[PDB]
């Protein structure tokens, strides 16, 4: 029937028909049509199924050759048509587009290679065109090729592309979870606007390859998936996950990485399956999943078993203790939130973790890890020096390692990156040991927040919907305080009226305002500035001011002169108040350096010599001196700045944000919350011992959203702290080594058969005391994701300490001293400070700058702009009778140019009346419709 | 066995399933990909070598003057990572490619060449990956996120009866390359097979068959 | 078929005239 409807009769007619389809209007011709068809699919230059493409093509056609060619053939096309026909009638299955055996993974190397090849083709075009006229001795292979296209392509990819983004750096976990992030968007993928639900949905093939919960909720949900903990990538780019091979009945320890399409062909046992100490399943019927579904299978039926119970989740999802007790929505929220925790002043530790904190802390290069074992030779806040053990020493070298710690620097999110040593002098360290603690890390453990004594009770509406009541002791201990380094640049350019200057002479500012600036006009280092103070003093030349009358007169009266320079000094933003910790000066090559630039340069040169000289002293002389001349030349070489800009001064401010109502806190279980009140320590609930609770959380938050993990986390949290408290006592009275060893050993055993064994007998008395001192703040506990601590074990640990196993104590009102009825749940919960500080979100405006084409206020808080009173707000005003409110909102407060100045004046003299007028945007619309050939006018003028 | 930094403070461990495979390096996905891109292998499989081999050799149309690629190397970065962050620059390595311009003597189909000009030339600066999977591009640390995209090959994706009344299933095949145009086959409700190229106007499928130098008789012989 | 591309229409209209024959340009200059 296709032939019946087919209009063509010969090959040339078909070629011209497809030519008319491809290039309508262009008359079809023999040679052109032939070339077009031969270039579509059968020319290697303009068509390529990659090796993976050929492999998938040959697999889908049931061929037995995994390799082949990159261009299509007659056989390939005809076989595709034949299989389509077979699917139409025979037994054919629609391919699942969302199958992870059908979706490939592209990484940075591949995409960069593709864009480099794009640059190469667009340089070869020029190379060929130039070669069109071959020469003998006038051209070289340096003039036929231009680097600009290749550089432009590479820079366009790496700088301005959807798949290359600013690195989320407010956390170790945020960095690590950004680096292993999968996105279906970008050039070659879908679009968030028209992706479609089916692609967003979780697939049974995501199991162990793509996390089911770690994904952003919003416009692009299910399109920004994150890689699972154990997931890998094929040579071809398909995600594969590990499994332990099962013989007849023995679970072997050999690991096979199975891809999605291979996963169906076997039945895979669960990680929550038992083994009788020899590899055999205890139960004769085990739960498996064969093809999408799961069922029970005989012991002698399974080919594979899950490598671990953690392998379904991502790294962030696998840091949530008691995840299995949390609703999937709330777990999604919890992972997303803990990606946003701000590093506080002192990283505490998770008192209740999952055991994945060490992996995240070390794998992300936020700490300093020993490259080679040895004995610590010198420790300082800024560096560590290791004397390598001779076993790891290479013959031709000095066995010394110098780790230079990153001191207070700025992250992409304006947080504080700072590395502190975590070792003492003369201590033995082995390869892979943590030597310094980066931001939000405690002895190599990821420490995103603080473990706080929380009580679950209402307390007077101060935690009403999700609000949080916080004690003043929490603020006093500065345990949710953060450092927020920020850059501020003053750039002096070359203007037409004259070059800009960074002098310290600034008109219309008194002696005191310029006290913080040195002679060269730049603030001092360490100076505590306030919102409004000058940082860099700058002045721009100006002329032909065109003074008005009754101002010429005033200047004449006071014998004053109008300055020929206007003030353009860099001032501290209003509200911000920190200390100046760093100043950088970038001077153009030709310009002459100022006093402060020269002073900075000498400090950098001496520092450079000091670092190089110390390196040689600690540890070669030829490389030392050669590097000193290179380092010296780099320090004074002069900076390649933008065109016109004469000199750049960057000032780094260091703020300290403590805590306040409006700051968003969160636990790891999706329990959000904004601090509402900060309470005096004598107003907080307290227990029989007079110890107040740090935070009070509403218990009505828990039941509606089934995140029970937090409650569990609280109980275990209490239990953990309990152990520490006991240890604390045994350390305040110098009891003995034996008693501490016995109690700590008893605390590590705890009943149920746990895979972890700790024998304190091999711990020397000195080591046991160090362990006890590290455990006096609480006993850290690991509760793996789906293999956590059972409730009975929590009760047993609560019993080891003298805490009740119900998890609830009787609390008293600090206000009245009366016992709260109905004992309340108190414990320790890991609270995080999220990067949603009310410092950065409060914003107000009376009048300010206005938009250019439409005479309306501007955007939010960076241009000091106003709030959008959108269309739905207008509807709300209309539904009320508020017609004067609405009119003033859309005429005098926004758009009427003459109206808003009159309103400002009228308010100034206490006459709260307006002359509304016509908004300027309607005038713009009238001129725009008239700018088409449409005559629109106002009647009855 | 307890490492020194873990002997200081041991985390009590619940959980009963023994560990058989430890967590891999968490940043392998980025580091391995960029290593394969930047490192040069003695094969055209991966990276800049693959790109050069795939397109860099060039022949002057009707002139038979050739420009061929020998090897490449990455020059030392001018600045370190920290200096790039401070000044504001892309942590990049220069790309120096060895090229050879071979000139063929006129009327030499055998391959006799006049001369060869072998010179090393500069082809842009490629941004480098720091030790932790990041790129500093203009002094700011950037991350390139891996993309999950439809794999090349043939896919059969009949609609679910959402097109025509009675919910008839119209089957289709689609060839997706890495580079090139798309080639779709589809069915209409009247049970006819139609070819479509780069998602343009529909055509009867047999047209493509005729375009491949097939007659009606052998077409029916095939199908 | 049909197209809206102005460049395609220009190509259509201009390509109709045969390019030239040597000694034809000389005769055209002669006519000028």
């Amino acid at each position: 029937e296709t032939l019946r409807v087919d209009p063509t009769n010969d090959r040339l007619s078909a070629l011209v028909e497809i030519y008319r389809m491809m290039r309508p209007g262009e008359p079809p011709t023999r040679e052109a049509a032939e070339s077009l068809f031969e270039n579509l699919f059968f020319s290697e230059d303009r068509y390529d199924l990659s090796a993976v493409g050929r492999m998938k093509f040959n697999r889908s056609l049931l061929r037995e050759e995994i390799e082949g060619s990159g261009i299509l053939s007659k056989d390939d096309i005809i076989d595709v048509m034949k299989k389509l026909i077979d699917i139409r009638n025979g037994k054919g299955e629609v391919d699942d587009i969302d199958h992870l055996g059908n979706r490939r993974i592209r990484s940075v190397g591949e995409m960069a290679e593709n864009q480099f090849r794009v640059g190469l083709v667009r340089v070869e075009r020029a190379v060929k065109e130039r070669l069109s006229l071959g020469d003998l001795d006038t051209l070289m292979p340096q003039d036929m090729i231009n680097a600009k296209p290749i550089s432009a392509a590479v820079k366009e990819f790496f700088g301005s592309s959807q798949l290359s983004q600013f690195m989320d750096q407010n956390n170790p976990l945020s960095e690590i979870t950004h680096k292993r992030r999968i996105s279906a968007l970008g050039p070659g993928g879908l679009t968030r606007e028209r992706a479609g639900f089916e692609v967003r949905d979780v697939h049974p093939t995501h199991y162990g390859r793509v996390c089911p919960i770690e994904t952003p909720e919003g416009p692009n949900i299910g399109l920004i998936n994150s890689l699972s903990v154990y997931a890998q990538t094929n040579e071809y780019g398909f995600l594969e996950t590990p499994y332990r091979k099962v013989t007849d009945g023995v679970v072997t320890d050999e690991i096979h990485y199975l891809s999605a399409i291979e996963e169906g062909n076997y039945v895979i046992a669960q990680a929550n399956s038992n083994l009788d100490e020899e590899g055999h399943f205890v139960e004769d019927l085990v739960t498996c999943r064969s093809k999408g579904e799961s069922s029970l299978f005989s012991r002698d039926q399974v080919d594979y078993m899950d490598v671990s119970t953690q392998q379904v989740v991502s790294v962030g999802a696998s840091l949530i203790p008691f995840l299995e007790h949390d609703d999937a929505n709330r777990a999604l929220m919890g992972a997303n939130m803990q990606r946003q925790a701000v590093p506080t002043l002192r990283a505490d530790k998770p008192l209740v973790g999952t055991g994945m904190e060490r992996a995240v802390a070390v794998d992300s290069g936020v700490t300093a890890v020993a490259k080679r074992g040895g004995v610590v030779q010198y420790v300082d806040a800024s560096r560590i020096v290791i004397k390598v053990n001779e076993d790891e020493m290479y013959p031709g070298e000095a066995g010394i390692d110098i780790y230079n710690l990153t001191k207070y620097t700025r992250s992409n999110q304006n947080t504080c990156i700072n590395q502190m040593p975590c070792v003492s002098l003369g201590e033995p360290v082995e390869r892979g040991d943590v030597l310094a603690d980066g931001p939000s890390t405690d002895l190599g453990e990821l420490a995103l927040g603080q473990n706080m004594r929380v009580a679950f009770m209402p307390w007077n509406g101060y935690n009403f919907e999700d609000s949080i009541l916080v004690s003043e002791r929490v603020v006093q201990e500065d345990r949710f305080t953060t450092i927020h380094i920020q850059e501020l640049a003053c750039v002096s350019r070359d203007t037409k009226l004259g070059p800009e200057e960074i002098t310290a002479d600034i008109p219309n500012v008194g002696e005191a305002a310029l006290s913080k600036l040195d002679e060269s006009g730049i603030v001092y280092i360490g100076a505590e500035v306030t919102g409004g103070d000058i940082l860099v003093g700058k002045v721009t030349p100006k002329g032909e001011t065109q003074l008005t009358p009754e101002e010429k007169l005033l200047r004449a009266i006071f014998g004053e002169k109008a300055s020929d320079v206007k003030d353009s000094s860099l001032r501290v933003p209003n509200g911000v108040s920190g200390t100046v910790i760093d100043v950088q000066v970038f001077t153009r090559d030709g310009v002459e350096k100022d006093k402060r630039a020269l002073e900075i340069e000498e400090m950098q040169l001496k520092q450079a010599k000091k670092d190089l000289s110390e390196e040689l002293q600690i540890l070669l002389k030829h490389e030392f001196e050669k590097k000193l001349e290179a380092k010296r030349r780099k320090i004074t070489q002069g900076d390649d700045l933008a065109p016109g800009v004469l000199k750049i001064v960057k000032v780094y401010l260091a703020v300290k944000r403590r805590i306040q109502p409006g700051d968003k806190m969160a636990g790891r279980h999706g329990n959000k919350g904004v601090i509402s009140k900060i309470n005096p320590i004598e107003d907080m609930p307290y227990d029989e011992n007079g110890t107040p609770v740090d935070i009070v959380l509403n218990p009505l938050g828990v039941p509606s959203r089934m995140n029970i993990g937090q409650i569990l986390e609280t109980h275990l949290g209490m239990a953990a702290k309990g152990i520490g408290d006991k240890i604390n006592a045994m350390l305040k009275q110098q009891q003995e080594v034996a008693k501490l060893r016995e109690f700590i050993q008893r605390a590590y055993d705890l009943g149920a058969d746990v895979r972890q064994k700790v024998d304190l007998s091999t711990f020397s008395d000195e080591e046991v005391m160090r362990l006890a001192e590290n455990l006096r703040k609480g006993m850290p506990i690991a509760t793996p994701v789906f293999d956590g601590a059972k409730e009975a074990e929590i009760k047993e640990l609560l019993k080891l300490g003298d805490l009740p196993t119900s998890g609830q104590i009787r609390l008293y009102d600090g206000r009245t001293g009366e016992q709260f009825e109905r004992p309340v749940t108190v414990g320790y919960m890991y609270m995080l400070k999220l990067n949603h500080l009310v410092d950065d979100k409060m914003h107000a405006r009376s009048t300010g700058s206005y938009s250019l084409v439409t005479q309306q206020p501007l955007g939010g808080k960076a241009q000091f702009g106003g709030q959008r009173f959108g269309e739905m707000e207008v509807w709300a005003l209309e539904a009320y009778g508020a017609a004067y409110t609405l009119q003033e909102m859309l005429t005098v407060k926004s758009d009427d140019v003459n109206g808003r100045t009159k309103m400002y004046k009228n308010i100034v003299d206490g006459n709260h009346q307006m002359e509304p007028g016509m908004p300027e945007s309607f005038n713009v619309l009238l001129k725009e419709i008239r700018s088409l050939g449409i005559n629109i006018e106002l009647e009855d003028e | 066995v307890y490492s020194y930094t873990e002997k200081k403070r041991i985390r009590k461990d619940f959980g009963k399933r023994p560990q058989v495979l430890d967590v891999p390096y968490l940043l392998s996905i980025q580091l391995d990909s960029f290593q394969k891109f930047i490192e040069q292998d003695p094969e055209g499989q991966y990276g800049l070598e693959a790109a050069f081999r795939s397109v860099f050799p060039i022949q002057s149309y009707s002139g038979n003057s050739e420009l061929q690629y020998v090897s490449y190397r990455l020059g030392e970065p001018v600045f370190d990572v920290q200096e790039c962050q401070i000044r504001g620059v892309t942590y990049s390595a220069p790309l120096r490619v060895k090229l050879r311009l071979v000139i063929y003597e006129r009327e030499a189909p055998e391959g006799t060449v006049k001369d060869i000009k072998e010179q090393e030339v500069y082809m842009g600066e490629i941004p480098l990956m720091t030790d932790n999977g990041t790129f500093v591009i203009n002094g700011t640390e950037r991350v390139i996120v891996s993309q999950l995209h439809r794999s090349p090959g043939v896919f059969f994706d009949s609609d679910k009866g959402k097109t025509h009344s009675s919910g008839k299933v119209l089957y289709n095949a689609r060839i997706i390359p890495y580079r090139g145009s798309w080639l779709d086959f589809e069915f209409d409700p009247k049970d006819n097979l139609f070819v479509r190229i780069d998602r343009r106007r529909k055509l009867p499928a047999t047209i493509i068959l005729r375009a491949l130098n097939y007659t009606t008789e052998q077409i029916l012989d095939l199908f | 078929g049909r197209t809206t591309d102005p460049v395609r229409m220009y190509m259509r209209e201009m390509g109709t005239v045969e390019l030239l024959t040597r000694e034809g340009e000389i005769d055209i200059a002669k006519r000028i």
